[PDB]
RNA sequence: AAGACGAUCGAACUCGGUCGUUUAGAGGAAGUAAAAGUCGUAACAAGGUUUCCGUAGGUGAACCUGCGGAAGGAUCAUUA
RNA sequence: UAUCAACUUUCGAUGGUAGGUCCGUCGCCUACCAUGGUGACCACGGGUGACGGGGAAUCAGGGUUCGAUUCCGGAGAGGGAGCCUGAGAAACGGCUACCACAUCCAAGGAAGGCAGCAGGCGCGCAAAUUACCCAUUUCCGACACGGAGAGGUAGUGACGAAAAAUAACAAUGAAUUGGAAUGAGUGCAUCCCAAACCCAUGGGCGAGGACCCAUUGGAGGGCAAGUCUGGUGCCAGCAGCCGCGGUAAUUCCAGCUCCAAUAGCGUAUGCUAACGUUGCUGCAGUUAAAAAGCUCGUAGUUGGAUCUCUACUUUGAAAAAAUUAGAGUGUUCAAGGCAGGGCCCCCCAUUGAAUACCCCAGCUAGGAAUAAUGGAAUAGGACCCCGGGGCCAUGAUCGAGAGGGACGGCCGGGGGCAUUCGUAUUGCGCCGCUAGAGGUGAAAUUCUUGGACCGGCGCAAGACGGACCGGAGCGAAAGCGUUUGCCAAGAACGUUUUCAUUAAUCAAGAACGAAAGUCGGAGGUUCGAAGACGAUCAGAUACCGUCGUAGUUCCGACCGUAAACGAUGCCGACCCGCGAUCCGGCGGCGUUUGACCCGCCGGGCAGCGUUGCGGGAAACCACGAGUCUCUGGGCUCCGGGGGGAGUAUGGUUGCAAAGCUGAAACUUAAAGGAAUUGACGGAAGGGCACCACCAGGAGUG
């Protein structure tokens, strides 16, 4: 059990900060990976350029193709693929666009029937994919 | 779910007992666990103690008797009808069939 | 069976040691 | 329960609540040194002196008859062993264990008494040092130990 | 080994009680569990008891008289000042409107209400309501 | 005033050592996902050889077998 | 952060002495000596997307997170280093070097430092005018006068915070009607302000779809809101999660309608509460993830009762403001500000511009419970007398249903050594008879007229210790069963014996530790991994059978692993009943030559009734899994969704096999526990029909 002693305060305060790190939302938080290995390095947005248009087939029992992009970022050159969310507005995405890409809901883990993708496209050509989708900054 | 509270052996303050060897299949089963069978049978079976008796060549001969220790596993004990399944509030009664 | 998998990894990082100790 | 062992019995002596002589105990505290004085010098510890006084002179605790235990009044006269009575004993224990794990070597029963015994003579004395009663350079050695015994 | 003799103390008392005993038994005897169950009695809680006195620690044998909830320690013995005292109440203590915690402070050992009046801490034995 | 023997502070360069962090690699060997494929049926009903565990060997594959142990067994029980 | 356990000390590390040096103290430095200094209470080394603090966010209480950022202190002006001047600098809007970068050039040379205010480039998800004035706030200077990108005022600005339009009021059955009401805007004066700008005060324009139009996400559930209509048909798409779309979609694409918040709102990533899913308050470890195989053992933590009935606690001193809390006060209210109210050139309201909080540590003055600690024991101990005397009640708390030790009679498959015996099993010898014998579901391999199997006689070898043998004993576990002897040890009981807290649990350490396995010898009867062969089968390297190697046994030395299990750590307290059992002790009435019978006490292995006074998700638990929301006796180990994975790497140990320590990328919405119903079984028991069978009749194919 717990050690009640008076003097115990740093048996409790070494025991505590040791078992913090079999938390596994603790230790993701407090190390050097599940951060270098994250592509957009901490980051809410970031901006990169089309590479190519892959369409990823969605997981039992659904059945349908998730429009998605391989995009590669910027500021480090990593290979990401993005997601284009609305209908037809991969249409709008042209290879070799800057497009900002941003987090897929879930913090870094697949949303969805989509297999690997947990990223999505907010913006390209630097206009909102958004105004494309409602018939706004036609671009 | 732990299904009984002897852990289907009688072996209580102890670590380890003597295994002995089935009967009629030679696997090597605790001492406490084997579920023994003491048969203490005539040699000679109820149809031929008429026989032999004309046979005798006393006048008043009790015949003999086979004293036979059996040790079967659980395996063969319940194949061979020697034990069988109860209701899960009819294990608990330990006394032996009359 | 979970015997088994413990079996092909104590058999399968025995020939890890083989290929990285040959390699020094 | 015990130091070194299971089991929780409690088997002791229970002392009564009178603190006073008997009517019937005619020895006074000079007799009673005297009896102690004797049976101390040929070679008998304070827990052996209480006992012939107990079962053959009527004498129920020396603490009554006189003001102070057996081993101050040895103390005091200087007839006091040089270690403890409780010390001894458990050094004589570990001499013979260890002279008979040196001749039988593979009884691992007598090897694992060995190490409680020697686990209780180090917090015995520890204690006694504490206390003042041990030189602070004593130390038990499991070579030079046969001849304090 | 036995340590904290108040706390087997209250908790003989407090078993007794849900057990419906009208006396219970305490083995050792402390000038601490009288300091304790005095201010219990003053209250209330508990009823006469006779300090049984050996040669020894000391036995006591109290009268229950059904009006006691729980009686219970607070082992580490924490020390509580004037401005503490308030949090204390609230978590140990089940109501506003009786329970008593009893300290421990320089004017002797006393529950709660009487170091407010006497304007002083010190450290927690345990409580009772 | 230039300039110069010398002692101290000491930048910097070069070549070693050490530490930390990215990255290429023939070939080798795993994990995971998609498993709508092929072979067998190991496990779950005594799963058709009761299951398992530690250790060791063997075999296309699941696995098989030896030794001791476990019931989480298929027996809380078998009679002088 | 231990996958950093020892570090420092030639070449200053710790200290001593003499001196040098400095504004002054000091290994600050030098010289001679000393061998020290730090560390399990975490030194040293490494990491920091670390400037510290006043503070900030969120909070029931505790906490978690943040603090580059206007206040204080420190540090640095591209990177380091050196110096000049001066009261003050190791200054860079000073200087001298090298390094990087870079500017002009008659190619000889010269010059440079925006982490100052604007502005440019680059970098990025990410951040404003190459504006005005020294009028306010203050600073500097020979000075009332000068200067100040410090600062102030505008510009950019949905970082945010406060206030607050998008209508109000009446008749008639609505882009119907009707007159009223001030803003947005727009100019013109005044006010404002260094000039301007903004607000405010007026008057002139200014609303009827008061066209001077409110967006942003949703409408299956969670979660307030459509069995609507059209389109698409597992397509396109929706969906944080569960899911939706398979031609009649409340979930997609749209129309209409509706809901929520509103000048806002959605999304992405951090962070907090949710989360009692990090549990000090306050979690768990029988079966869901979980107590080391077991015991010993220091640091650490925690420790019985007992005497007048320096930690803790209280007070005071001291403390930067801002911030927070909070008193007063109608900026039109409010966020805020620290100002401003009342009377006919002043006066009154001492006009106000409070007060609280500011951990811990340090300082001060009280209290004396609780928890530590010291005092007289080989006394010259305290007081006197004045080195010898006098004197004190002359100075030792209790022995724990704490513990150690001793002693007493016992008890036990406890351990080691030696000895004895027992039948079986295999082999061998002789004799008898005889042709099969072995084995299997059936057979075959194999063994057989050179005599197998079977009977009798007795010889050798190595294992093993049946039955007795039990929900019995012992041991810390693993484990332990023939007789007898020897050696040491142990529990319980008995005690009016002794010591007097010596104790409990315990990191890094250490002993022991089934089976298998490794090394060196001895041995090798049975059994038997591997392997060979004979079956079985679609195949059968399996299950079955016949032979059989390493092993299985002993000695010495390693490995330290098990479903090492009661899947339940150790110590202590309270807590139900009853009948047995083993050991010690006590008492009682007989029977039998101690045995047996009836109770009591202590300890131990367990059981039943508890329909458990209680606990828990049940199952189940009184060797507690009870006395945990009415949450706290002490302590160690240890769990944090399932996989990756006990894997990679590093360290360490080992002859090896492997042990201990031990991740991450990535992947996943479940995995799992207990119980219920049903289905199913080459599971058991009990029953029923020719759409089943036995015995048969007709056939059919
Ligand atoms: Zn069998």
């Amino acid at each position: 059990g717990k050690c009640r002693g008076l003097r115990t305060a740093r048996k409790l305060r070494n025991h505590r900060r040791e078992q913090k790190w079999h938390d596994k939302q603790y230790k993701k938080a407090h190390l050097g990976t599940a951060l270098k290995a994250n592509p957009f390095g901490g980051a809410s947005h970031a901006k990169g350029i089309v590479l190519e248009k892959v369409g990823v087939e969605a997981k039992q029992p659904n059945s349908a193709i998730r429009k998605c992009v391989r995009v590669q970022l910027i500021k480090n050159g990593k290979k990401i693929t993005a997601f284009v969310p609305n209908d037809g507005c991969l249409n709008f995405i042209e290879e070799n666009d800057e497009v900002l890409v941003a987090g897929f809901g879930r913090k870094g883990h697949a949303v969805g029937d989509i297999p690997g993708v947990r990223f999505k496209v907010v913006k390209v050509a630097n206009v909102s994919l958004l105004a494309l989708y409602k018939g706004k900054k036609e671009r | 779910t732990k299904k009984r509270r002897n852990n289907g052996r009688a072996k209580k303050g102890r670590g380890h007992v003597q295994p002995i060897r089935c009967t009629n299949c030679a696997r090597c089963v605790p001492k406490d666990k084997a579920i023994k069978k003491f048969v203490i049978r005539n040699i000679v079976e109820a149809a031929a103690v008429r026989d032999i008796s004309e046979a005798s060549v006393f006048d008043s001969y009790v015949l003999p008797k086979l004293y036979v220790k059996l040790h079967y596993c659980v395996s063969c004990a319940i194949h061979s009808k020697v034990v069988r399944n109860r209701s899960r509030e009819a294990r608990k009664d330990r006394t032996p069939p009359p | 069976r979970a015997k088994w998998r413990k079996k092909r990894m104590r058999r399968l990082k025995r020939k890890r040691r083989k290929m990285r100790q040959r390699s020094k | 329960g015990r130091m070194h062992a299971p089991g929780k019995g409690l088997s002791q002596s229970a002392l009564p609540y009178r603190r006073s002589v008997p009517t019937w105990l005619k020895l006074t505290s000079d007799d009673v040194k005297e009896q102690i004085f004797k049976l101390a010098k040929k070679g008998l510890t304070p827990s052996q002196i209480g006992v012939i006084l107990r079962d053959s002179h009527g004498v129920a605790q020396v603490r009554f008859v006189t003001g102070n235990k057996i081993l101050r009044i040895l103390k005091s006269k200087g007839l006091a062993p040089d270690l403890p009575e409780d010390l001894y004993h458990l050094i004589k224990k570990a001499v013979a264990v260890r002279k008979h794990l040196e001749r039988n070597r593979k009884d691992k029963d007598a090897k694992f008494r060995l190490i409680l015994v020697e686990s209780r003579i180090h917090r015995l004395a520890r204690y006694y040092k504490t206390r003042r009663v041990l030189a602070p350079n004593w130390k038990y050695e499991s070579s030079t130990a046969s001849a304090l015994v | 080994v036995r340590m904290n003799v108040l706390a087997d103390a209250l908790k003989s008392i407090n078993n007794a009680e849900k057990r419906g005993k009208r006396q219970v038994l305490l083995r050792p005897c402390s000038k601490v569990i009288v300091r304790f169950l005095t201010v219990m009695m003053k209250h209330g809680y508990i009823g006469e008891f006779e300090i049984i006195d050996d040669h020894r620690a000391g036995k006591i044998v109290v009268n229950l008289t059904g009006r006691l909830n729980k009686c219970g320690v607070i082992s580490p013995r924490f020390d509580v000042q004037l401005k503490d005292l308030e949090k204390w109440q609230n978590n140990l203590l089940p109501s506003r409107q009786f329970g008593f915690i009893v300290l421990t402070t320089s004017a002797g050992i006393m529950d709660h209400e009487e170091a407010r009046r006497k304007h002083t801490g010190g450290k927690i034995l345990g409580f009772f309501f």
